[PDB]
């Protein structure tokens, strides 16, 4: 979910319920996992 | 006996995974307002349609 939020710091009050985007057939098992950025 | 000949082999395979290769599913016409039966993508039932 991609929401407007106000000019503050701390996490907003409310809520946002979350739309679904995809389910992907892998049945991989996970133990971990990372971030990537741009640089 | 001595000319050439092609051949193609298919497999298939079955694991403890998503299936993801399947068939082609054939879809009939749409009729309303009639007591009917319906499958409707996975879902199975009679009634009437509006
Ligand atoms: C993933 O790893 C766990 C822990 O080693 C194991 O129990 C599970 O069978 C694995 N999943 C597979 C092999 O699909």
């Amino acid at each position: 979910k991609h929401t407007p939020i106000n000019l503050e710091r701390d996490l907003p009050q409310g809520f946002s319920a979350l739309e679904p985007l995809v389910d992907l057939p892998i049945g991989i098992n996970i133990t971990r996992f990372q971030t990537l950025l741009a640089l | 006996g001595h000319q050439p000949y092609r051949v193609v082999v298919l497999s298939f395979e079955l694991l403890h995974a998503p299936a993801t290769v399947c068939g082609p599913k054939k879809s009939t016409n749409l009729v309303k307002n009639k007591c009917v039966n319906f499958n409707f993508n996975g879902l199975t039932g009679t009634g009437v349609l509006t």
